[PDB]
């Protein structure tokens, strides 16, 4: 990556969604369909879509 | 992180820009241990014997 003084690329903070279990992306923001994945030491699935 | 080699050819106009940046790496040099051993194994009839 060195070398490149000012023509790399802008950068992006990982918002509230990336942070969490999302389970995939839908490009350059996190995707509202899948469900994030399951806790393997739990069972838990904090990321879910309404019914 | 040691300087640059010199530059014999620093000779510049009075009314110029100056140029392109001086990106440089950060080399680091590095190393790692080594585990030596030394393994013995002696019978305990051995270490009754005088």
């Amino acid at each position: 990556v060195a070398g490149l003084n000012d023509t790399h690329a802008a950068r992006k903070t990982g918002a509230f969604q990336f942070l969490c279990a999302h389970g995939g992306l839908a490009g350059g923001v996190v995707d509202k369909t899948k469900n994030g994945p399951a806790d393997p030491d739990t069972g838990a699935v904090t990321v879910k879509v309404a019914q | 992180d040691a300087l640059a080699s010199v530059d014999g050819n620093n000779a510049h106009v009075e009314g110029s820009r100056a140029e392109d940046g001086e990106m440089k790496p950060t080399v680091i040099k590095s190393n790692v241990t080594q585990i030596l051993r030394k393994v013995v194994r002696v019978s305990d009839t051995a270490n009754t014997t005088a």
